[PDB]
């Protein structure tokens, strides 16, 4: 399929692999009882390989000649092939949650900086307006948008401190 | 029997001892620096260790550089 | 002899670590380099470039570079 | 030797001078400051360069600048 | 031709190494220590 | 009192200490620094710097040559290229013993000898080297060459022969003649060699001094050339069963464009060298009649420059003022030929790895690795070289005033923003690459390799399949047979060039998969990291918010003193001295993953590779401990033999590493009371003390400290390096 | 307001010696004096190492460089508030009288000095490098 | 974190302290710039964590070595 790669369903060496990693903790759990706590500690972790292997298998993850799966970074190619759970999704998801949380750090600095002392406010931290502005801040990219439009987001050149040149 | 626990020991209790030898030394220079007064040491054996100091150091540094040689040297 | 090899570096390496943290205990208040370095307490970065440079003379220094010896001896 | 320089931004402090542990600067009067007084170099020939004088400067940016220069018995600070 | 001897190694190498850098280290300590009239 | 040495510096040499010789040691090719110094007597003796080092760069050759054809086994090495390992010189060591002369002993000589890894044997054989008296012929030109290199040297400084100061400065000229002669010239002189002695001799026939004269280079006899039928010159080239050095199957052509490598050798064609040579030359000659210098025609640098601003303002003056920046700072030259210079060396090492152009280059494995990671480690030092001398002239040669809106001013201008965006790069490449190696690990060390993140690097092998590499499967480009690129070429040089990209056995753009995507990004870190530090160092080098007057103070500096907190490493030396640190790092990185995926494939296993390059474990096991087996056992308990030289030289390095981390750790003070009393120790010593010292003993300078322990760093990691290398190649092949 | 002349046959404090005194720089080079007035016996620091006892009355020491000296008279001023005073001896028995320079001590503004390394400007306003560049030797923008 | 060590003891504040402006003016231009001032780590401090980091690096090091090597063969 993609640059020479195999699906992980239809892979001879990830079939491989899972039954070598069964192979060694069945291997293990060998030399002990079956009513005993170290024997379905190892039963519970063969259940969750063989959980986690299905799983891969059934999301459509292309596998190399090494049996590992691998990742499609190319937009057109995840959302041409079906990888756009790869690295696509989880990419904008990581984008929402990065900048919530940095408007969230962004709202709380300015909201302290026209206070009498801002540094207290900085070690000690205003639990009750941290909090509401981090319930606040599920519309970080609407605000930010919209402080963008407004020219509100960026500080003018004059009121910024630079070095002598 | 237990070689792990011996070798372990052994290092461990070894480290204790490097660490609390060099805190000793740290400590007699804070030691020396603030809570040392002249006017109650003026002819005793602190004094003249302050005294002869660079005599005591030159040798050292001696010795040191001779071990040093006759060790890796070899 | 390798015995006797490896002894002779660990009485090589005590020492070493012994000179630098005697040195920081003895020329901790004063030296030939600073003659007012109690003036600047234990813990203190350095007196300037000046002298041809002055890093590192503080007590708390030697102890720094104490335990970096102690580590190797160890 | 070293070079030891005074700007016109001296305000007359005198903790340049309290600070300099070779005895390189004074206060000559002036007519610049509410102090009326100025530090003055005139013996950069016993200057080690320590920067204890630039340490002690208040004024933004420093009064006093040393420049490290020619290396000599005396600006080493060598006792032989 | 312009092929060295067969003892060629046994005294330019001796010489590169012991005779040279000899008379280089006098001179140049020499000359470093000259004091100006 | 005043001493003679230095006399381009009366204050240093008035200096009673032992930091005058230190000081006078590193300042003697600091021209601009020394005492009475004018702008035509600087250009003097740069000009005679630079014969002399040009005379010693052509003996150094000519030592070459003369030793291979001496105690070299040039003429027993042409018959068996394969077999037969190139000897570089013999050893004349009293102090070896029996064992080590006959451990030493290899190679076919008759005494202890050195087995060369420079790759001389296979360029000198190819160019046309096929007896010793061709080397020692080689040897003595090179070093009358050398000699009046020297001579000329000399000549110029005296009176009657000193150029002015204009003509050093007539860039129009001089870059007409360097294009034109220098570079045109010296291409078409190597294609008429290629033409009538490499082509020749490669084919069976020796051509030299004595016959040259009377030996037709083509059977036509240059009458295509006038006639201007130039395609007769391609009929007939070498077949594929072509013996080189024979004249089996050995064609007729010598210019031709067939492209890939010769079936044997595993080399680039002869005639399509020449021929390449004779189209850049033909290019660079046409190139070298751009400028207006004494007739009329052509064009000024300065019209030029002056007449390529914006009309938006985007640029502000645009380039006005700049010709005056350049032709009169010779520190803005030097950083640009050294930037251009360090990456045209990274494109040499790239090139030849992969396109080999020497005849029997690529079955030498030992070869190969020393040549890359030579040419990269010198490359890195080269840019790093080109960043200081750009904040040198910053600091040095800037001038606000003549440079007022233009492209230069406008860098500091927004400096901040620079240095904040490389700062964001180098952080977001270093987290990412870092997260992905542990996760990776952790996956390993838990058993679960299908858990690990491996990216696929889909651009670049997006862009190999356009190259023509089938094994992706894009079909695009060159590598779909219906496309226009592809049909365009398919007469002229596509047939051998596809063969030659679609063959794994070579490497030519290798196969690639997570473990490169990784180690790329790592690369990419470095670069960046590197970057930042030099040009961070280069922009703030006139003054920041700590120093507003860091210009005042010069190029290199200790600090501003413990004042304001603190300004240590404050100066764009320590910049520099940082970001050397980092190039070492960054070359580091790239001549291990060059020499792990080039040693999985010769020993015919690329999984092994492909498999382990996504965990550090596997990099420190499978790489760094796997093939350090045979480097350490050059000498035990139980013997030795010819690897024995490459562990000595592998401690020898790691020692000498370990001695820079104490002046890089340990700083002056501590030495300079320790020196203290040890000249009261020498002072009151009876017997002794009748022997005084000339220069007073003082520690170290800051400024010093931190270039020998730079030194030593590098020499340490360099050595390590080239030892591990050479011996893990060598043993395993 | 006099120049003090040094007096070699005065009282030093009792010290019983050390190994931070002199060495052959005080014979082939210069070295320094201090002399002081002490109105009774007290144990002071010496700038060298040890605790030595002045004298009441006048007080004499040797010291290898003006830092000591120096030293020492800030000791003697800040600790027991005395007028120390120094000078550097020649090995051919000249005696330069060093600090105070006018009697008066520098901390405190007096009548008669003149400022000397005094630029009538700040530091933003230096030149650049590029205009005292090829000068008869390395020269800063200060300088000027 | 050995290797870490050797980022705080080769290296001096000054350059830290001017790459912390430039990302101090980063910040001022997205108004994110926090009201105590980012100042970068004392000399003293810079020696301190460079020594931590380097003791802690060699000593948890052998630690690894020792432990899994006499718990694999002991
Ligand atoms: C971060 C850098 C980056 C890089 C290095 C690439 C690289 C690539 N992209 Mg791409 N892409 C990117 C960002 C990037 N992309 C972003 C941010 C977006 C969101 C807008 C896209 C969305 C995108 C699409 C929709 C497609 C690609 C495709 C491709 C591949 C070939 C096209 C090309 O090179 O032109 C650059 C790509 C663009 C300018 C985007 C427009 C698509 C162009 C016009 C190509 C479409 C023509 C045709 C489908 C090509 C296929 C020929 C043949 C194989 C059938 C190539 C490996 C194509 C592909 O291979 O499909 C699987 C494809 O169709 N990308
Ligand atoms: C009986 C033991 C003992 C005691 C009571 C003291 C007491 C004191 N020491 Mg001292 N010292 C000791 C042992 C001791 N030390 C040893 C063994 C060493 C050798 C390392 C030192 C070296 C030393 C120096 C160099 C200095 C002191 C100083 C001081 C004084 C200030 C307190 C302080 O350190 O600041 C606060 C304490 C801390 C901030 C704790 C530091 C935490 C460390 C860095 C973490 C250790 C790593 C940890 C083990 C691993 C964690 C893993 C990580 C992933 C979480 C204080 C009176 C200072 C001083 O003289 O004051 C002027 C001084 O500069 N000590
Ligand atoms: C492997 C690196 C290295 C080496 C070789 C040294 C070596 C030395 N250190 Mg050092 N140190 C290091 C790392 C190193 N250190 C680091 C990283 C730090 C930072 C924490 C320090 C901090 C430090 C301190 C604080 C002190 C030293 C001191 C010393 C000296 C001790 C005297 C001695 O050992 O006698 C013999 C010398 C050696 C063993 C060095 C190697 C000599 C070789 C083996 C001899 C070869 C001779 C050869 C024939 C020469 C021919 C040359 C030819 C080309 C002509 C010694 C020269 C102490 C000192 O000043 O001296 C008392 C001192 O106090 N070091
Ligand atoms: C510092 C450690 C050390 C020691 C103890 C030795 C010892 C020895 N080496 Mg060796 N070597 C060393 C380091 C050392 N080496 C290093 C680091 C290297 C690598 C560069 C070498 C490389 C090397 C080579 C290549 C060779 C040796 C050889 C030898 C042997 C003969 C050397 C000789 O005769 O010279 C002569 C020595 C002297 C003239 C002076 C001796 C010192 C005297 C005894 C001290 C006097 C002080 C006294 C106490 C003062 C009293 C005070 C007053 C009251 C009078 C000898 C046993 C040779 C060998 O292999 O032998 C088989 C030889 O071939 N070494
Ligand atoms: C830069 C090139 C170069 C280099 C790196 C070497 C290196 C070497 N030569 Mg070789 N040599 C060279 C050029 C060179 N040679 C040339 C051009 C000739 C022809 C005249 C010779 C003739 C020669 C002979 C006959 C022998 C060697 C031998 C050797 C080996 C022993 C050490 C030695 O220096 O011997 C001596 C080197 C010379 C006599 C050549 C010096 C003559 C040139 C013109 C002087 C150059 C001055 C230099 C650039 C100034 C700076 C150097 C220094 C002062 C800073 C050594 C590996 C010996 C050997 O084979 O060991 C097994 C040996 O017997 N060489
Ligand atoms: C780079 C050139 C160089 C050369 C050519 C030599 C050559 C030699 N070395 Mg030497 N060495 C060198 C560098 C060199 N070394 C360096 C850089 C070091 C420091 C690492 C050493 C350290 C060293 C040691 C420790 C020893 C040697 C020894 C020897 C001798 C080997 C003994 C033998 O088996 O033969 C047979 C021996 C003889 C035939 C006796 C010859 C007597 C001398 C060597 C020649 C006559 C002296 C001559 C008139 C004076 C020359 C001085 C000149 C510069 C003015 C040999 C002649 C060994 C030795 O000295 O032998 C006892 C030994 O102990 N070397
Ligand atoms: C056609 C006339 C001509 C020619 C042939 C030259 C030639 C040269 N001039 Mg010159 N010059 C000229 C006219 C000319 N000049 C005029 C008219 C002026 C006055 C306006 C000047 C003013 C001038 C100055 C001020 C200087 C020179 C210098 C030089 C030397 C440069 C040294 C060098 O970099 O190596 C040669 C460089 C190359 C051959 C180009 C290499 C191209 C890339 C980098 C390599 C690629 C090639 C290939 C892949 C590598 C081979 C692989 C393998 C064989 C190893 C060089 C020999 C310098 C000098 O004097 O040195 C003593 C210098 O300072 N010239
Ligand atoms: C065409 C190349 C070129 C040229 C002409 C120059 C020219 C100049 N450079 Mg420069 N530079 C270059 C490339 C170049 N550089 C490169 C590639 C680097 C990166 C490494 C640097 C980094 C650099 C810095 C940081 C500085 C200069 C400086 C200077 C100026 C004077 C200092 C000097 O050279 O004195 C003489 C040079 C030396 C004495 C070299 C020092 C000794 C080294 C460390 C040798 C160590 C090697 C070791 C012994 C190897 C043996 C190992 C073995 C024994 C095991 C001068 C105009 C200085 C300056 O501008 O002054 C303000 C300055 O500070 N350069
Ligand atoms: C292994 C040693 C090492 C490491 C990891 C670094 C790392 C770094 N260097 Mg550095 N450097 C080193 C050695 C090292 N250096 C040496 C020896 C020198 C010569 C003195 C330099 C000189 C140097 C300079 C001059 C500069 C850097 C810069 C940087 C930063 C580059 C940005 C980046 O890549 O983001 C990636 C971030 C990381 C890799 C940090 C590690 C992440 C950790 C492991 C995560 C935290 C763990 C966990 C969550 C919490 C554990 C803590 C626990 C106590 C609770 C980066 C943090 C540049 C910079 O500052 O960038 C802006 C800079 O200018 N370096
Ligand atoms: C500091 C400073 C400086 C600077 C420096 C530098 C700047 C460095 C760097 C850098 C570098 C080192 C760069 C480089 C680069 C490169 C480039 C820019 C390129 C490119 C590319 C292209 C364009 C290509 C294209 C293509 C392709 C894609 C492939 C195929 C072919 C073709 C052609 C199509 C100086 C000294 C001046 C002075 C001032 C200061
Ligand atoms: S400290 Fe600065 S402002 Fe105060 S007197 Fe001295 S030079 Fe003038
Ligand atoms: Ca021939």
């Amino acid at each position: 399929d993609i640059a020479g790669l195999t699906p992980c369903s239809e892979s001879k060496a990830y079939a491989k692999l899972e039954k070598k990693e069964l192979k060694t903790l069945e291997k293990r759990l060998k030399q002990y009882e079956a009513d005993s706590a170290p024997a379905v500690a190892l039963k519970a972790t063969m259940e969750r390989t063989k959980a986690r292997f299905a799983n891969y298998a059934k999301a459509g993850l292309l596998c190399g000649n090494d049996g590992l799966p691998h990742l499609i970074a190319d937009p057109g190619l995840a959302l041409k092939y079906g990888h756009a759970g790869e690295v696509f999704i989880p990419t904008f998801g990581f984008l929402y949650v990065a900048g919530y949380i940095g408007y969230v750090g962004r709202q709380y600095l300015i909201a302290v900086k026209g206070e009498a002392k801002p540094t207290d406010k900085e070690i000690i931290i205003d639990v009750p307006l941290a909090t509401k502005l981090a319930w606040q801040g599920a519309g970080w990219p609407l605000a930010a948008v919209q402080e963008l439009q407004r020219g509100t987001l960026l500080e003018k050149e004059e009121n910024i401190t630079v070095s002598p040149r | 029997t237990d070689y792990g626990t011996q070798l372990s020991l052994f290092t461990h209790h070894t480290w204790i001892g490097g660490f609390c030898i060099v805190g000793a030394g740290a400590h007699a220079a804070i030691f020396m620096v603030r809570d040392y007064d002249p006017t109650n040491n003026y002819n005793n054996l602190l004094d003249r260790v302050i005294r002869h100091r660079d005599a005591i150091i030159s040798h050292l540094n001696w010795v040191c550089i001779f071990l040093g040689f006759h060790s890796f040297g070899l | 002899t390798s015995d006797f090899m490896v002894h002779h570096i660990h009485a090589f390496t005590i020492h070493v670590t012994v000179l630098i943290l005697l040195k920081g205990v003895l020329f901790a208040r004063s030296s030939r380099l600073i003659p007012d370095k109690a003036n600047l307490g234990f813990r203190f970065p350095c007196d300037g470039p000046g002298r041809g440079g002055t890093c590192q003379v503080s007590a708390w220094d030697h102890v720094f570079l104490g335990l970096f010896w102690m580590y190797n001896s160890l | 030797a070293h070079i030891v320089k005074i700007y016109d931004t001296c305000i007359g402090c005198t903790q340049c001078v309290r600070a300099c542990p070779l005895d390189v600067l004074e206060m000559v009067p002036w007519d610049g400051c509410k102090a009326s007084q100025m530090a003055s170099a005139p013996r950069t020939e016993d200057c080690v360069g320590c920067k204890r004088c630039e340490t002690a400067c208040p004024t933004d940016f420093l009064s006093v600048r040393v420049y490290l220069g020619s290396e000599s018995t005396r600006s080493m600070g060598l006792s032989y | 031709p312009f092929v060295p001897p067969s003892w060629a190694p046994s005294v330019f190498v001796p010489l590169t190494g012991l005779v040279l850098p000899a008379i280089a280290m006098a001179t140049l300590f020499v000359y470093i220590e000259k004091e100006a009239p | 009192a005043t001493k003679l040495f230095p006399k381009f510096s009366q204050g240093l040499a008035q200096d009673p200490t032992t930091r005058r010789i230190w000081y006078g040691l590193a300042m003697a090719h600091d021209f601009e620094s020394h005492d009475g110094m004018t702008e035509e007597n600087l250009y003097q003796k740069i000009f005679a710097s630079h014969f002399g080092q040009l005379s010693i760069i052509f003996l150094w050759t000519s030592g070459n040559l003369f030793h291979v054809a001496w105690q070299g086994n040039f003429e027993q090495w042409v018959t068996d290229p394969v077999h037969i390992r190139p000897i570089a010189h013999a050893i004349w060591d009293p102090h070896f013993g029996q064992p080590a002369v006959e451990a030493f002993t290899r190679g076919g000589a008759s005494g202890p000898v050195n087995i060369s890894t420079s790759g001389v044997y296979q360029w000198w054989y190819t160019i046309g080297m096929r007896t010793n008296q061709d080397l020692y012929v080689g040897s003595v030109f090179l070093a009358l060459v050398s000699a009046i290199f020297l001579f000329a040297g000399w000549l110029h400084l005296q009176p009657n022969f000193q150029p002015s100061l204009s003509w050093f400065k007539d860039a129009e000229s001089r870059l007409n003649h360097h294009l034109s002669g220098l570079f045109g010239v010296s291409s078409l002189a190597w294609t008429g060699h290629l033409v009538h002695v490499a082509i020749p001799e490669s084919r069976g026939q020796h051509v030299g001094w004595d016959n040259f004269l009377s030996v037709l280079p083509h059977p036509q006899g240059l009458t295509p050339f006038f006639t201007g039928n130039w395609a007769a010159y391609a009929q007939s080239p070498d077949t594929a069963s072509h013996v080189f050095g024979t004249a089996q199957g050995s064609g007729q052509a010598i210019l031709t464009f067939l492209g890939g490598f010769h079936p044997q050798t595993q080399s680039l064609w002869l005639t399509d060298m020449a021929h390449h040579h004779l189209a850049i030359a033909v290019i660079f000659i046409v190139a070298g009649h751009m400028y207006r210098t004494n007739f009329g025609i052509g064009h000024r640098m300065q019209a030029i420059l002056e007449a390529h601003t914006p009309p938006s303002g985007s640029l502000g003056a645009g380039h006005k003022g700049l010709f005056d920046t350049v032709n009169n700072s010779l520190h803005f030259q030097l950083g640009l030929a050294l930037a251009s210079v360090g990456t045209i060396t990274s494109l040499v090492a790239q090139h030849m790895y992969s396109l080999p152009p020497y005849a029997f280059q690529a079955i030498d494995f030992t070869t190969q690795a020393a040549l890359y990671t030579h040419h990269q480690y010198i490359a890195g030092f080269i840019m790093c070289g080109a960043f200081a001398h750009g904040a040198i002239f910053f600091i040095r040669d800037y001038d606000p005033e003549q440079n007022k809106g233009n492209v230069l001013a406008r860098m500091l201008d927004h400096k901040e923003a620079l240095i904040s965006h490389l700062s964001w790069v180098s952080l977001f490449l270093g987290f990412h690459t870092l997260g992905l190696y542990v996760h990776n690990d952790v996956m390993q060390a838990f058993g679960t390799p299908e858990k690990q993140i491996l990216i696929e690097p889909v651009f670049a092998q997006w862009i190999q399949a356009a190259h023509g590499k089938a094994l992706y499967g894009f079909d695009f480009l060159l590598s779909s047979k219906t496309s226009a690129a592809f049909a365009n070429g398919q007469s002229l040089w596509l047939p051998g060039w596809l063969d030659a990209i679609n063959n794994n056995q070579n490497s030519l753009f290798l196969t690639i998969g997570p473990g490169d995507f990784l180690v790329h990004h790592a690369i990419a870190l470095g670069l960046h990291t590197t970057t930042l530090i030099l040009v961070k160092g280069a922009l703030d080098a006139r003054g920041s918010k700590l120093m507003p007057d860091k210009k005042d103070f010069g190029y290199s500096f200790p600090c501003d003193g413990p004042g304001r907190g603190g300004t240590c490493d404050i100066s764009a030396y320590d910049a520099f001295y940082l970001a050397v640190f980092w190039m070492l790092n960054t070359i580091g990185w790239v001549t291990f993953y060059w020499h792990w995926k080039h040693l999985t494939l010769w020993q015919g296993n690329v999984a092994q590779f492909d498999e382990s390059s996504t965990y550090l474990m596997g990099w420190l096991r499978d790489y760094l401990w796997l093939n350090s087996s045979q480097l350490i056992n050059g000498y035990n308990p139980f013997g030795m033999n010819s690897l024995s030289v490459w562990a000595w030289t592998f401690l020898f390095g790691h020692l000498i590493y370990a001695t820079g981390f104490m002046f890089l750790i340990s700083w002056r003070g501590y030495w300079q009371e320790l020196i203290e009393t040890l000249v009261w120790a020498h002072e009151k010593t009876p017997l002794a003390n009748l022997v005084y010292w000339k220069d007073k003993p003082v520690a170290l300078s800051i400024v010093q400290a931190r270039l020998v322990g730079l030194a030593h760093f590098s020499v340490g990691y360099i050595f390590t390096y080239a030892a591990f290398l050479i011996a893990s190649t060598s043993g395993r092949f | 307001w006099t120049v003090p002349t040094l007096n070699p046959d005065t009282p030093s404090p009792i010290f019983g010696g050390s190994t931070g005194g002199l060495l052959r720089k005080a014979q082939t080079e210069e070295f320094y004096v201090i002399t002081w007035e002490a109105k009774k016996e007290q144990i002071f620091e010496m700038p060298t190492g040890g605790a030595a006892i002045m004298r009441q009355g006048p007080n004499l020491l040797k010291f290898g460089k003006k830092e000591q000296c120096l030293a020492l008279t800030t000791q003697l001023r800040n600790k027991f508030k005395l007028t120390p005073c120094f000078y550097r001896v020649f090995p051919d028995g000249k005696v330069q009288y060093l600090h105070p320079a006018d009697g008066v001590y520098p901390e405190k503004v007096n009548a008669g000095r003149v400022g000397a390394n005094q630029n009538m400007r700040r530091i933003g306003q230096n030149v650049n490098p590029i205009k005292v560049k090829f000068s008869g030797r390395m020269m800063s923008p200060a300088e000027i | 974190v050995w290797a870490f060590s050797l980022m705080f003891l080769f290296s001096g504040r000054g350059y830290w302290q001017e790459l912390i402006e430039s990302i101090v003016w980063a910040h001022n231009k997205l108004k994110v710039a926090p009201a105590i001032q980012p100042r970068a780590l004392s000399i003293t401090q810079g020696r301190a964590v460079g020594v931590a980091h380097y003791l802690l690096g060699g000593i948890a090091t052998t630690w690894s070595f020792f432990l899994a090597r006499i718990i694999s063969v002991g």
